[PDB]
């Protein structure tokens, strides 16, 4: 039985992304998804009754959802350029994250800062691949990654670095009370 | 009978030099001690997580320029967003009950292995969505039975009511909706030798845009 | 393991000349395959349908010019309207779960045969209303038990939660209300040799007009 | 099969000189006839009543001029008010189902005997609150199991749904909250040799004032 | 203009897509000329053409390509009714 | 009830039209019995059945007959899509 419609073909000259750039974008999509899964594990850790840091839990669950949105934005960009008419199933793979426990809020913030730092470096490498391909400099995608993605990365790194510095100063003598107060401030609660 | 109060009395004694307080946690009703309910709930979060991304890829596929089915794409995007939201909700429930989430926990429910492919024609995609929603629904039935019927020493109506309220009621509606969509497509394909198929898929996609 | 997706793959093959798709329906959890839950739900719609019309006749009887009890009539009209509405709701639930309504389906629950007569004095009418509501309530208990306890191979918490939410909670309130009405009438009949009976029935009917 | 209608027909006969109407009550599903569900529900009202006053004494203790912990006092006052309100709600449910409340009814659930003392330091008080809430929660699990699983001749999903909706869902939240409070205090006591304890208790009490 | 007639909506949408595709390529060539002049890299104009003009071009191409795909699928058996309905949808009218 | 299945919307609409037609004829027979009893012409009930009940019957028949005609015209070549669209129009949904 004929369950589908015989495909039609329309002009394709407008579809211009080159392979190296497209492959770097596909790899970045998997990286964003991997980051969302690692943040979910951080949210889960701080949600435990024996850890009980709801401010940190919410911070990381929010970060997980944001990374999922980053992956979706990259996928939407490829679709807009005429890609992903096939090879969609292989774009992503969900796997358990590498780390599932942290000693305290400082370790988690420093790990998040390092993850963001890795993502920033990876995006800069996608930009290089897309800009320096000898056959096609993808001006628009390079601009999009630079003005949207890197913008979010640098602001995010500075935010995490500041949080880590502020909380770490409290650790030599005020580990419990310092983290407790900092955690409630993440929820907008001034004790 | 170990209690949190007794742990405090013991550990807060001048004799002690630690404060373990093993019973001062949120575990009650022996949650996690008997049966598979605790591990099954963790594996249920994992199933929703995996399906959220499978649905996301289907939403992307239907939004490519050749397929360009905004209604089908919206249907899958909604399924993806709901499964993502449920993943977080289940993780929070696992910790609310005093357990900890393990992202590599497997279910004991014997479920066949069938890779999810996002590149499908409309009927195939709806059929797969229907099958995966039935699997999510039957997994909830399984955990519910494990919590209130399968093990003599385990009775956890908190997990049962949580599943009833947050998953079970809505599964019936989603499955009925998807089953109806497959019936509609089946008729477009078979009636009048399938002559109206291309126009029907267009009209059906427009209908999904208005009703999803 | 038959799935809707596999049925599509098979039937949409150039080899096929049909599109049966037997697994592309809303049936899951083997609803209708094991036990009597599916047929009992159909018989439950039938019981509500029959009772809606029995209550309607009682409402009519209490609105004749000789009885002229607007409060009693309103009480029965409300019971009739609710049972009519539930009849349609159950029919929709039966189809939501992938089954089809059969209006001649009988219940297995052994229930005595007692014709409903609409011509009754006030106490008799309330007593019959109380008995019929208890029967509706116990039938829900029976279907609930059939869905989650009586058959080793059947566990359907979707039907259980549906009964809990849409029928069971409210039955307790209605039965308690009707039982209270019979107690009030019993006292009017027995206290002070029943001397205040006619005035009490009038006052009680006025009370029903304000509270039903 | 005795029914209220048949009792009326018999007693309202010229032959009779009484109007007992034993079946004209709110009892259905043999509530109170088989199993311990009816007596356990009465004992559950009694447990809430006793705990409401235990919590009230803790609220008073934390409001003396030496302790002066308004946050801890507010936490216990809320637990007391909720338990008092539940006591009345359970009594009303017992009568709604056609039974009568007996304030000296004991539970069959084997529960150790431990007097509740109101004079405690902060960690001890939270530990005791956590233990007593877990006891209330496990007692609900016990009654739920007695209503739907332990006795072959008793199946009462009305009591099960009542417990699920009015007690069970909220118990998990309260227990998780209290367990979290004990974890916070444990850390204040152990980290950095407990040096920040007095300032931490003050800050924690202020936090309770804002969040309880 | 060079062309004044089209067989139907699909031919016009495909022609529009091709015109837009040519404009996109031309803008990319203006960007190259402005950025790669050995004596002066015009950073600001390159940025303006990339962030404003190319943005509009890529969104526009995807929109036209989708419209062409959707309507073209209806042409083998529903040329008249398919185009009629599609045309009214362009006006925001659901028949 | 006597029937529990219909081949499609047209068969159900035609069955409904026939049921309504039977009810109209039956009401006219009640009117005859009430008006022509040699001992008592029940003017008021005859008027009530004529002005209220028959009014609803004739409007209802015309409505069902029109629905049946409209949908039946689509059956020789557009059974599935025709009924699908007609069905959504009954819900006030213009696809
Ligand atoms: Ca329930
Ligand atoms: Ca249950
Ligand atoms: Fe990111
Ligand atoms: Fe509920």
């Amino acid at each position: 039985t004929q369950c589908n419609v015989n495909p039609v073909q329309i002009p394709k000259d407008w579809i211009t992304m080159h392979r190296s750039c497209r492959n770097s974008m596909r790899q970045q999509i998997q990286m964003e998804v991997g980051a969302s899964l690692q943040y979910l594990a951080m949210g889960a850790h701080f949600s435990k009754d024996v850890v009980n840091r709801p401010g940190f839990a919410q911070l990381f669950f929010d970060a997980a959802s944001e990374e999922r949105e980053h992956a979706m934005k990259l996928i939407e960009y490829l679709l807009m350029r005429g890609e992903l008419t096939n090879d969609v199933s292989s774009l992503l793979q969900v796997r358990p994250p590498t780390r599932s426990s942290w000693k305290g809020g400082v370790e988690a913030l420093e790990h998040a800062l390092s993850m963001e730092s890795d993502v920033t470096k990876s995006i800069r490498n996608v930009i290089k691949a897309c800009e320096d391909d000898s056959e096609f400099n993808d001006y628009h995608l390079v601009d999009y990654l630079t003005g949207d993605f890197l913008e979010e990365q640098y602001k995010g790194q500075r935010d995490l670095a500041g949080k880590a510095s502020t909380l770490k100063k409290l650790m030599d003598r005020h580990e419990a009370l310092g983290e407790f107060i900092f955690d409630k401030k993440l929820l907008g609660i001034d004790v | 009978a170990d209690t949190c109060y007794n742990d405090v009395a013991l550990d807060c004694g001048i004799t002690s030099n630690s404060l373990a307080l093993p019973r001062c946690n949120a575990v009650y009703g022996e949650y996690g001690s008997h049966g598979n309910v605790a591990t099954e709930l963790q594996a249920y979060a994992k199933l929703h997580l995996e399906r959220s991304y499978d649905y996301l890829l289907s939403a992307a596929y239907f939004n490519n320029y050749q397929t360009n089915r905004a209604g089908f794409s919206k249907l899958f995007k909604k399924l993806s967003d709901e499964a993502w939201s449920k993943t977080i909700d289940i993780i929070k429930h696992v910790t609310k009950r005093g357990d900890k989430m393990n992202f590599d926990q497997h279910s004991t429910m014997k479920t066949e292995r069938k890779n999810y492919t996002a590149e499908n024609h409309e009927l195939e995609a709806l059929a797969k969505a229907l099958d995966t929603q039935k699997e999510l629904a039957e997994r909830a039935f399984y955990i519910h039975r494990e919590a209130t019927r399968n093990s003599q020493h385990l009775h956890d109506p908190e997990i049962a009511q949580y599943l009833e309220e947050e998953f079970i009621e809505d599964h019936a509606e989603k499955i009925r909706t998807l089953a109806g969509h497959t019936s509609d497509l089946k008729k477009f394909i078979t009636a009048n030798n399938g002559h109206d198929l291309s126009l029907a898929l267009y009209v059906f996609d427009e209908y999904l845009q208005k009703t999803v």
